């Protein structure tokens, strides 16, 4: 869950593999 | 064989699949690589084929922004495909230390990203599976080089013919064309080069949700956009770029050459 912050957003920011 | 005769390891640099990475000198040159073992009594008939797909295409690409393949050896028990030795660590990495890039440095960076693209693709080569993961950096100095690595799901075309080359990739990269599994071609690689350059700039990629399901919908009916505070101060023109490259359509998006003439690459 993020919040409406620049801060919270860039969490979103995960390594993915592939498939 | 011939590996262990010419080259010899030092420390682990990575691990992941079957594939442990290390660096590594051949004793006549005096040359640093890296070099890519893979465990091979671990791995089937065609997946010592899927593996020589792989060098095949690593040898067509001589660029400044592609990892050089310098030989690849199958010796009896490993395989030793031998890259350029590349420190940066990745640029996702260097993304979460700074938080996002200056409009300066995405600039700089997504450029070399491009023209690798534009080369991989006239060369015939689709690379599918970009990612901030499969950027290399030179060294950590705030503008130093950038290469594209892991053609490990990277396909051959014949001319700009599209066709279905299967579901394949990273999930937040793929294009809309992959997920509705409609035949595609070149401009898968322009869509991912959207997110990156998105993140590149806010830290944080344009579509993301934890049900993956919410993701790939997201993705289809190209559902981003540019919050405030931080998308507030970022040039008109950046967005304009991002908004070429995550253009739904394949056809209607903008291709590699087309990105490199765009304003916020070549100014003045």
């Amino acid at each position: 869950r993020t919040l409406d912050s620049h801060a919270s957003r860039m969490t979103q920011l995960k390594k993915q593999a592939a498939l | 064989t011939r590996f262990t005769e010419e080259y010899q390891l030092f420390e682990e640099l990575g691990k992941g699949a079957f594939s442990v990475v290390r660096r590594c000198v051949k004793v006549l040159a005096g040359q640093e690589y890296a070099a890519k073992i893979i465990n091979t009594k671990k791995l089937s008939a065609r997946d010592h084929q899927k593996l020589e797909r792989e060098a095949r295409i690593c040898r067509l690409l001589k660029h400044p922004n592609i990892v050089r393949l310098h030989d690849s050896i199958s010796e009896e028990g490993h395989h030793y495909l031998i890259f350029d030795l590349v420190t940066g660590g990745e640029l996702f990495e260097d993304i979460v230390a700074r938080e996002y890039y200056s409009e300066a440095d995405a600039s700089h960076c997504i450029q070399q990203i491009l023209e690798a693209v534009l080369h991989c693709h006239q060369m015939g080569v689709v690379h599918r599976n970009l990612k901030p993961e499969n950027l290399l950096l030179a060294s950590k100095l705030k503008g130093a080089a950038v290469k594209l690595a892991d053609f490990g799901l990277a396909i051959e075309v014949e001319g700009e013919q599209q066709a279905w080359f299967g579901f394949a990739g990273t999930p937040g990269y793929l294009s809309p064309e992959v997920l509705r599994k409609d035949p595609y071609g070149k401009p898968v690689d322009l869509w991912a080069c959207g997110v990156i350059l998105y993140i590149l700039l806010v830290g944080y990629p344009p579509f993301w949700d934890e049900d993956q399901h919410r993701l790939y919908k997201q993705i289809k009916a190209g559902a981003y956009d540019f919050p405030s505070p931080e998308w507030d101060t970022v040039t008109p023109e950046a967005k304009d770029l991002i908004n070429k490259m995550l253009t739904i359509n394949p056809s209607k998006r903008i291709t590699a050459a087309e990105a490199l003439k765009h304003p916020w690459i070549s100014h003045r």
